[PDB]
RNA sequence: AGCUAAAUAUUGGCGAGAGACCGAUAGCGAACAAGUAGAGUGAUCGAAAGAUGAAAAGAACUUUGAAAAGAGAGUUAAAUAGUACGUGAAAUUGCUGAAAGGGAAGCAUUGGAAAUCAG
RNA sequence: UUUCAAUGGCCCGUCUACACGGACCAAGGAGUCUAGCAUCUAUGCGAGUGUUUGGGUGAUGAAAACCCAUCCGCGAAAUGAAAGUGAAUGCAGGUGGGAACGCCCUGGCGUGCACCAUCGACCGACCCGGAAGGGUUUGAGU
RNA sequence: CUGCCGAAGGCAGAAACUCAGAUCAGUUUUAUGUGUAAAAUGAGAGUU
RNA sequence: GAAGCUCAGACGAGUAGGCAGGCGUGGAGGUUUGUGACGAAGCCUUGGGCGUGAGCCUGGGUCGAACAGCCUCUAGU
RNA sequence: AAAACUUUCAGCAACGGAUCUCUUGGCUCUCGCAUCGAUGAAGAACGCAGCGAAAUGCGAUACGUAAUGUGAAUUG
């Protein structure tokens, strides 16, 4: 197996070396890694939803037919600015939105353990390749060795 | 891992030197020979190539490609535009002759810059 | 980065606490640094701002002006300095306000309470 | 169809290789491999190591050193208690099947090694797993 | 009505802290009591062994520890369970014996180890029971030589006979009682 | 090595885990397609981009 | 993903498990198969399908001539003399 | 009932119209389109 | 006849920490003097409304005017920030300039005329 | 860009020509979330497969991630109303076609995947016999 | 927004594989009386 | 950009319906030594340019503090 | 056949408050806690500041007193 040298705190190269771990030969699979990362990244999300009573706690019933105006329910009463205005509708101002967001949306997603381990092994193998690091954007032009190993 | 898998992850889409637009993409790589996305021109995605910048010339080979610090070797030319053409083409005779013309032309344009 | 859970990082809560802090908290918020000679004399980096302190402006349109403080106008996080005023339209003097953190205290107003503060905050008299 | 539905980079490389082999040789075997590389998993059933051993040692047999080729997964069959000396080149081997093949008998190969050894398909038996098996 | 599980990590953390608080409060003694080895009561699970609620009075007496002090030293007692076979009896008896052998009791009033206590108690340490008393499963039979009379013995032929005997048991049960 | 294991021996810190096997082993198709074993079998190469 | 749905382009368009004897040797670990199968030992290996989660053993497959003791509750009719012709005995467990 | 049309000063009513007593129905000329559908149905 | 912690629930109350949430016709009805103004005999119904500037430094003084205001000034980086105050769209309106017009107007194709830009 | 000249041009949507909506503008505004089932595709493993009910570790934010464990779910066996019984005879059966391959010397020869036509056996439920043997009945069976 | 395929008064398309065929035809000849059978021309034809 | 290059021929109405590729909006992860008080976003414009199109870039004016390309993710698009 | 009028285009000025940016607000999730009252509760009323109408606080000791901590203000 290939061996990688150990670099000390002073930037030198020590005599001790490590044989290359098998994981650095793992199949680099960008599509599988992206799909697993897509799923895993959603497991830290917090639920959000509008108030379940939002748009309902008013009082408004339809005025009827033949009124020369739309049949959307309108707030009752009088003397106030809100009286006569429509309610109970996604189109209506201060009305409930269409399909109010709920908390029991599927926020978390299950990933097979073997698929997760496949992605992690490929990620480590990808980290052990210089060209992938340059595409990643890391300024490693003068890094002495990849993979980089430092003493204890 | 290898040249082609590096290409299919890096060269096609993912690279810090890709500039996509309406229907085209360009190469900011300080190592590329043509400035375009190709198997013939990407040194990340293929073995030993050579390139010129402002004039210092990068050269590569495979046996020490695992060591990034000494991976890219630099030779400096500060004599003449015509002279530089001889060093560039002489050091690419024994090397794949496809990109000698592109490298020479880069020398000519960049000397025109100077 | 913060690692506790008793402290907050929300912009909403920090601004609410800052602009709603009572006068006792605005006293600490309205702190100023010390001059180099003062810092090397009391081993103190910063001190709260108090009236009748001799300060010098470091930033703003009054950069370089020097004088004593006539009032620490706390409810706007503001200081008022002698002679650092503005000519109004009629010609009267309207005091120009300077933030407490933009000035440097060049001479203190020493009393027993402030000396207690100096010795308590890891300093020497 | 001219491309697989998968995004797998290594499947693309295998498609690339046998696309050249099919279009630059006269191997109807290579054309068959390219077609079976484009087929989906429902059209690529797994073949058991028991079925491969039976097909090799079938009747007149003449298995000899003929390489067994399947475009799919070589699943293992625990039901037989011995494994003959076999040589199978396939897309994917299960760990049990690969270990049983290597420990007791011959060797496993990828379709790459198949293209290296028998690029035209000479002395290669092209097996396929049982279809239907609907549940 | 919907029951959402957004507090699952919160519940898990709270339970762990409660275990941690319990351990800190009663550190001298293990956080889990000794439990007896007990076999599930059905034909589907009678081949396994699990942890019962507590020991029985017969097991406690056979071990030599009284039911009164058993609770004090940390041995749960079940007054409902009864031992219908010695195999379970000495099984739970030896569980208690190994527990007592590994058990150290701090003397009360710190004056002297009155009868049952420990002379040296400086080696106190909180350890879980499972380490000292790892509950096991039913012993899996190892290879045995071929038995000749068993070899002659057919097998399910008998199960067919005692089955037919069982189904028609009432048939001959009538037959004898009516003719006698 | 003890964390991820190999393709043949189990990882010590992950029970019943082996490194996944690869679909294609020597996946450098370009050298493989230019290797002698294929150039020797392929028919005479057809012309590239042609005159109209 | 809503972005790849159809409406984003419609916009504007209005109790007894059983085992067969072919799998009996699978129940024993790899070590037991290596140290008992294919050789002649005075002591015979024992298979306890009950501890593996099987109530009855049925009769699909063949057996190697290595004798083996099968512990089970119920056994299939000619599967018995499949063991006997294989050299083993089915000892019934209660 | 007595029929009337809601036009001009007869728009925007919540209850009994102006100058109307007894059983009443008012039309707005828009329900003709869904009344002709009911006639077909 | 009886008692009893724990694991369990918790759109209220009291504290906190957050967010792939909303960003003033949205988000609680309410970011604001909001269950307020206001309506109904009553049970009840119930809004609208955020932003000058870093600092009022909120336009001294003069002139015309009954005053309101305007015009000169003055503050400011900015008054194209003057409280009817960030930015300031459309509908609609006034003025200026260019052009057309005999019961429609709109639009398209080709080209002239005037204006304008470009290689 | 405006405008003129010649030519052409019925007001858009809805509903079965009519009729219904439309004074103008800005902002908002309508196939969403979720439970089950089905087809297809992709990924991982493969006679197995599924960590997140639970436990441990995680200090740098710890609702994430990582690790660990027995049940258990589906599958590995079907049939019978039910008790129940509960699968390679014959290379895990043969015949023909059949992809691909090999052999020569186009064709022939082998060779036969999958699959399809056949085909015998076996598991049963039905019938006769007292397990053997006989049906040309049957099951999205080996 | 654009492109392609495109009806209906059991269709059009998708996938899985036959044969380089005498395999089909909104057709015409030949023979027997609009039916059937066996030359012309066109088309790659198909099956679940 | 093998996801490419190259040669040739035929073809072009389109409702129901089926398939495919793109433009634009809010937010998230990665990247661009990314843009910005020497002026970000927005807005106006008889200026210029690109695309069949959805749309995009840009000159001038106004304006005052944030904003965008590329690859994925996501939706109160 | 010029003006006026009508219409179109452009600049400016109006009308209006969209867009952009912001935000001591809202919403959602999680964690922690258990505390009203006849010793007068929740709620309502009426008052209290040098100049206060509302909001907040308080109760004839009235935008509060006592005690503890801070240490030099409040602000129109």
């Amino acid at each position: 197996r290939p061996t990688v040298s150990i670099y000390n705190k002073d930037g030198s190269v020590s005599s001790e070396t490590l044989a290359l771990p098998f994981v650095f030969k793992a199949p680099i699979r960008p599509d599988l890694v992206r799909s697993v990362h897509t799923a895993v990244a959603k497991n830290k999300r917090q639920p959000y939803a509008v108030s379940e009573k939002a748009g309902h706690q008013t009082s408004a019933e339809s005025w009827g037919t033949g009124r020369a105006l739309a049949r959307i329910p309108r707030v009752g009463g009088g003397g106030t600015h809100r009286s006569g205005q429509a309610a109970f509708g996604n189109m209506c101002r201060s009305g409930r939105m269409f399909a109010p967001t709920k908390t029991w949306r599927k926020w978390h997603v299950k990933v097979n353990q073997n698929e997760k381990r496949y992605a992690i092994a490929s990620a480590v193998a990808a980290s052990g390749v210089p060209s992938l690091l340059l595409a990643r954007g890391h300024r490693i032009e003068e890094i002495p060795e990849v993979p980089l190993v430092v003493d204890d | 891992q290898q040249d082609e898998v590096i290409w299919q992850v890096v060269g096609h889409e993912f690279c810090s030197y890709r500039i996509k637009g309406e229907a085209q993409n360009f190469c900011r790589n300080e190592y590329n020979v043509t400035g375009l996305c190709n198997r013939q021109s990407c040194p990340l995605a293929n073995s030993r190539y050579a390139t010129v910048r402002e004039l210092y010339l990068y050269m590569k080979t495979i046996e020490r490609a695992h060591f990034p610090s000494k991976l890219w070797q630099r030779i400096k030319l500060s004599k003449n535009y015509a002279k530089a053409l001889e060093q560039i083409d002489q050091q690419l005779l024994y090397w794949p002759g496809r990109q000698i013309h592109r490298c020479k032309q880069r020398l000519t344009r960049l000397t025109q810059y100077l | 980065m913060k690692f506790s859970r008793d402290v907050t990082s929300s912009r909403r809560k920090q601004r609410k606490a800052h602009f709603g802090a009572p006068s006792s908290v605005r006293r600490v918020l309205m702190s100023a640094p010390l001059s180099k000679e003062l810092r090397e004399q009391y081993k103190i980096r910063s001190l709260p701002v108090r009236r009748d302190d001799q300060i010098t402006v470091i930033r703003g349109s009054n950069k370089g002006r020097e004088g004593k403080i006539t009032s620490v106008y706390r409810k706007k996080f503001l200081l008022l300095i002698e002679r650092v005023t503005r000519e109004k339209a009629n010609g009267a003097s309207a005091p120009v306000g300077i933030d407490a953190s933009k000035v440097v205290i060049t001479k203190l107003h020493l009393d027993k309470d402030r000396k207690d503060l100096i010795v308590r905050k890891g300093g020497k008299v | 169809r001219s491309k697989p539905a998968s995004e797998n980079v290594y499947l693309k490389l295998l498609v690339k290789l046998y696309r050249f082999l099919a279009r630059r040789t006269d191997s109807r075997f290579n054309k068959a491999i390219l077609k079976r590389l484009f087929q989906s998993k429902t059209n690529r059933p797994p073949i058991s190591i028991s079925k491969i051993a039976a097909l090799t040692s079938r009747k007149s047999a003449s298995s000899q050193n003929k390489t067994t080729v399947v475009v799919g997964t070589v699943t293992d069959d625990e039901r037989m208690l011995t494994v003959p000396k076999l040589s199978i080149a396939a897309l994917r081997f299960t760990k049990s099947a690969r270990a049983r093949i290597l420990k007791a008998g011959g060797e496993v190969l990828t379709l790459d090694q198949l293209a290296l050894r028998a690029p035209t398909g000479s002395n290669t038996v092209l097996v396929r797993g049982k279809k239907h098996a609907r549940e | 009505y919907v029951k959402t599980w957004f507090n699952q990590p919160g519940r898990k953390l709270r339970r762990r802290q409660a275990r941690q608080t319990k351990a800190a409060k009663i550190a001298p003694r293990p956080v889990e009591a000794i439990r007896p080895a007990v076999k599930p009561p059905t034909i589907r699970y009678n081949m396994k062994v699990r942890a019962g609620r507590g020991f029985t009075l017969e097991e406690l007496k056979a071990a030599g520890v009284s039911r009164r002090v058993a609770s004090t030293i940390g041995i749960p007692v079940d007054h409902r369970r009864r031992n219908r076979s010695e195999e379970s009896l000495q099984r739970n008896v030896e569980r208690i014996k190994v527990y007592l052998a590994h058990l150290i009791v701090f003397p009360r009033k710190a004056g002297q180890p009155k009868k049952g206590d420990a002379t040296d108690v400086s080696g106190a340490e909180q350890t879980d029971v499972a380490a000292v008393l790892p509950i096991t499963q039913e012993a899996v039979e190892e290879a045995k030589p071929i038995t000749e009379e068993a070899k002659n013995f057919n097998a399910f032929s008998t199960l067919s006979n005692e089955r037919a005997y069982a189904r028609y048991a009432g048939a001959r049960a009538a037959f004898q009682k009516k003719r006698a | 090595d003890s964390v991820f294991g190999s393709t043949t021996e189990v990882a010590q810190l992950k029970k019943n885990y082996f490194l996944p096997e690869n679909i294609i082993s020597n996946a450098d198709v370009t050298r493989l397609i230019n290797s002698d074993e294929i150039q020797s079998i392929v028919k005479a190469a057809g012309p590239s981009r042609v005159k109209r | 993903p809503t972005h790849v749905s159809k409406t984003r382009k419609l916009r504007g368009h209005v109790w007894r498990p059983t085992v067969n004897l072919d799998r009996l040797w699978t129940l024993l670990p790899n070590e037991a198969r290596d140290k008992y199968l294919g050789k002649n030992t005075e002591v015979a290996p024992v298979i306890n399908v009950l501890q593996s989660g099987y109530g009855k053993v049925l009769g699909k497959g063949r057996l190697p001539e290595t004798p083996v003791i099968v512990q089970t509750r119920y056994v299939s009719r000619r599967a018995e003399e499949k063991i006997k012709q294989a050299g083993g005995v089915v000892e019934l467990i209660a | 009932p007595t029929l009337v049309v809601a036009k001009g000063p007869n728009k925007g009513l919540k209850s009994r119209p102006k100058g109307v007593k007894g059983k009443y129905k008012m039309v707005d000329s828009r329900m003709k389109k869904d009344l002709r559908a009911q006639k077909r149905l």
